[PDB]
C-alpha cells in the first residue's frame, strides 16, 4: 500500500482562519488518479522554514511516503519559504519539474517567471512544490503527474496505477 | 414548497481533472452554506457549462460524492460573447420552507464577477 503526503503551507490556514481548499483539491485529484491503495498524510503548518523541514522528514523518513506534494509559499513574497525547505531536506533536485510548472502557466500568465516552485529527492520520496492558489493545481498537479509513477518505479517503490481515463502517465518498456 | 440555490464557477483549462474537482468543490461550498444534512433534501440538480468546456459531464462530480440517487441534468450555456469563460454553474432545487432571502448561493473563483450581490 502507498502513501502519499499532503503540506499545506498557509499561516491563515493552520490557524484556522481560512479553510484549506488547496489541499483538498491535492486529495480529490489524486483520487480521481489513481485506482490502486493509497492513503493521504496530510498536514498543515504555518510559513516557518523549520516546520516546513521537519514535516517532510516526517512524511519520507518516518511515514514513508513515496510522493509529497506541498501546496504554499512559493513566490516571491518575503514569508515565501518552501522552495528553500524542500532544497535543505532534499539531497538531489528535479530541475525539470519546476521548469515544466513555469513553462504551462506561462502560457497563460506572464508572472510565472515569478514562481519558485521546485521538486526534489530525500532517499526515495520525492517532493513536488504546487502553487498556492487553488485555481492553478489542478493544471499544475496535471502537468507533472504523468511522469511521477515512473519516477517512483525507478527508485524501487510503490507501483502507482492510473484511471486512464483522468491521467495517462507514461512507463516504457 | 421548493427553493433554488444557485452555484458558479470557474476552471482554467478543459480538462476532466478539472471540471470533476472544480465542480465537486462548488457543489460541497453550496450544502455546506445552506446546512443541508443529507442529499435527500434535494429534488434534483440542473448544470449547465459554457461551450468552451466539453471534456466531462459535471454529472459524474454528483457521483464522486455520493449523489448517485440525486437526479442529475446538464445542458450548454448561452455561448454569449464577451462573457465569462469556462464557466460551470448549478441550479439546485432544495426541498426546503427557507426562505427566498435566507437561501445562501455560492459563487466561487473567477464566477464572483458574475454577482455583485
Amino acid at each position: 500500500k502507498a502513501k502519499i503526503g499532503i503540506v499545506t503551507v498557509s499561516d491563515r490556514a493552520s490557524a484556522g482562519i481560512t479553510a484549506d481548499i488547496s489541499g483538498k483539491a491535492i486529495i480529490l485529484a489524486l483520487n480521481l488518479y489513481l485506482t490502486s491503495e493509497w492513503e493521504p498524510i496530510y498536514q498543515v503548518i504555518p510559513d516557518e522554514q523549520k516546520v516546513i523541514e521537519r514535516t517532510l522528514i516526517k512524511m519520507a523518513d518516518i511515514q514513508d511516503c513515496c510522493l509529497i506534494v506541498t501546496t504554499g509559499g512559493t513566490g516571491p513574497a518575503k514569508r515565501d519559504v518552501t522552495p528553500e525547505a524542500t532544497e535543505a531536506v532534499c539531497d538531489r533536485m528535479m530541475p525539470g519539474f519546476g521548469e515544466l510548472m513555469r513553462a504551462e502557466s506561462l502560457k497563460e500568465v506572464p508572472t510565472a517567471i515569478l514562481s519558485r516552485q521546485t521538486a526534489g529527492l530525500r532517499g526515495d520520496s520525492l517532493i513536488v512544490n504546487l502553487p498556492g492558489d487553488p485555481a492553478s493545481i489542478s493544471d499544475c498537479l496535471l502537468a507533472v503527474f504523468p511522469a511521477i509513477p515512473y519516477c517512483i518505479d525507478l527508485m524501487e517503490g510503490p507501483y502507482l496505477e492510473c484511471n486512464e481515463a483522468m491521467i495517462k502517465p507514461f512507463r516504457p518498456k | 414548497m421548493v427553493r433554488g440555490i444557485r452555484g458558479a464557477i470557474t476552471v482554467n483549462s478543459d480538462t476532466p481533472t478539472s471540471i470533476i474537482i472544480a465542480t465537486i468543490l462548488l457543489l460541497e461550498k453550496m450544502l455546506e452554506a445552506n446546512g443541508i444534512q443529507s442529499y435527500e433534501e434535494l429534488a434534483a440538480v440542473i448544470f449547465t457549462v459554457t461551450e468552451d468546456l466539453t471534456s466531462a459531464f459535471p454529472a459524474e462530480a454528483a457521483r464522486q460524492i455520493g449523489m448517485h440517487r440525486v437526479p442529475l441534468l446538464s445542458a450548454r450555456e448561452v455561448p454569449v460573447p464577451g462573457s465569462l469563460p469556462r464557466v460551470i454553474r448549478v441550479l439546485a432545487l432544495w426541498n426546503t420552507d427557507t426562505p427566498q432571502d435566507r437561501v445562501r448561493h455560492v459563487y466561487l473563483s473567477e464566477a464572483v464577477r458574475l454577482r455583485p450581490d
